[PDB]
């Protein structure tokens, strides 16, 4: 049998991630912008973007 | 209740801005529909305006 005669002591590092960044994205200024002329338009798409 | 993130409604435009070049003479039409003798289909010609 083999049995220890000392012992040492050791601190142990890890990481693991808990949470990423909220974001938040509006359709009426991403695909068209301030033009009035294709808001109507998607608005014949659905909800989609809700 | 709660928060809330809302679209544009407030702001809408009204005022028309146009800026164009200071080109002011009157472009020659003339010449060109009322001429004489267009080259025959064969020999077109180009013009530059
Ligand atoms: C056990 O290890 C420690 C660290 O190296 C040392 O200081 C100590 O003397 C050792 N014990 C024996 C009995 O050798
Ligand atoms: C060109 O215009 C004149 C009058 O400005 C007219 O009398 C003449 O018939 C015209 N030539 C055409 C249409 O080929």
């Amino acid at each position: 049998i083999a049995i220890p005669t000392n012992f040492s002591i050791s601190v142990t590092t890890e990481v693991l991630p808990v949470s990423m960044t909220k974001t938040s994205v509006d359709c009426n200024m991403y695909i068209c912008g301030d033009s009035t002329e294709c808001s109507n338009l998607l608005l014949q798409y659905g909800s989609f973007c809700t | 209740k709660g928060i809330y993130q809302t679209s544009n409604f407030r702001v809408s435009p009204s005022t028309e801005v146009v800026r164009f070049p200071n080109i002011t003479n009157l472009c020659p039409f003339g010449q060109v529909f009322n001429a004489s003798n267009f080259p025959s289909v064969y020999a077109w010609e180009r013009l530059r305006i």
